[PDB]
């Protein structure tokens, strides 16, 4: 099966996220 | 809207039974236009930037999204409104907490503007966290006055795990929508025909954020 992360949109995994 | 009866009363009872939840005229016209200058003014000074994938392999990213987008914290000059935009976002979930499933959201990204500029541009049929990287609800502000998805597309259709219908998103002004990220909202982009503007911030769960940081610290 197709590796969906392949069309999935991207976000940055480094620095931080905002924390709320 | 008062945040804390919109999220209890509509948003949590409607993506708990649904994964998706409409809010129509979230902002009202005067801000939701505001919100359209300021994305009109990045758009025109050339601060949009091809859409890109989590994992990159042989093909061009545009063969499966042709938008281009930049990223808002909401602190930026000329971003004020769509800080108050992200704000507006987080208040309503900061009043879902611990209602959406049995997520724990604590964070977010910062707010990915995105252009699709006509000429037939979309984004192919996909999942947008189908690997577990921390994602668990996509809310997404629409900000197209005048649009007519008969004429110019750029309906998102979205096909929720399970159900009998599809569920077809125009990209109305002023209209918010959150649905789960995860693999039980395929969707899609039809192909815009006119400029088509949308924002869009994603919230993380505390415990899967935490293993795709792992997973990404480690290699």
């Amino acid at each position: 099966e197709l590796d969906l992360e392949t069309l999935a949109p991207y976000i940055p995994m480094d620095g931080e996220d905002f924390q709320l | 809207l008062p945040a804390l009866k919109l999220a209890l009363e509509y948003i949590v009872p409607c993506m708990n039974k649904h994964g998706i939840c409409v809010v129509d005229d979230f902002l009202g016209k005067e801000t939701g236009q505001q919100i359209g200058d300021e994305v009109r003014a990045l758009h025109d000074t050339g601060k949009f930037t091809d859409g890109q994938l989590v994992s990159q392999k042989s093909d061009s990213s545009k063969d499966i999204r042709g938008d281009k987008i930049t990223w808002i914290e909401g602190k930026e000059p000329g971003c004020e409104t769509i800080g108050l935009l992200m704000s507006s976002m987080d208040d309503l979930i900061r009043h879902c907490n611990g209602k959406l499933g049995s997520y724990k959201i604590n964070g977010r990204t910062k707010a990915m503007v995105a252009c699709y500029p006509g000429n037939g541009t979309g984004y192919v049929r996909h999942v947008d966290n189908p690997n577990g990287d921390g994602r668990c609800v996509t809310c997404i502000y629409y900000l197209n006055k005048d649009w007519d998805a008969k004429v110019s597309g750029g309906i998102l259709r979205i096909f929720p795990e399970g159900k009998a219908q599809f569920a077809d998103i125009e990209p109305k002004f002023d209209r918010l929508l959150f649905f789960w990220s995860d693999r039980r909202n395929p969707h899609e982009v039809q192909p815009a025909y006119a400029t088509r503007y949308a924002i869009t911030v994603w919230y993380f769960d505390a415990d899967e954020r935490a293993r795709a940081k792992v997973k990404y610290l480690t290699g």
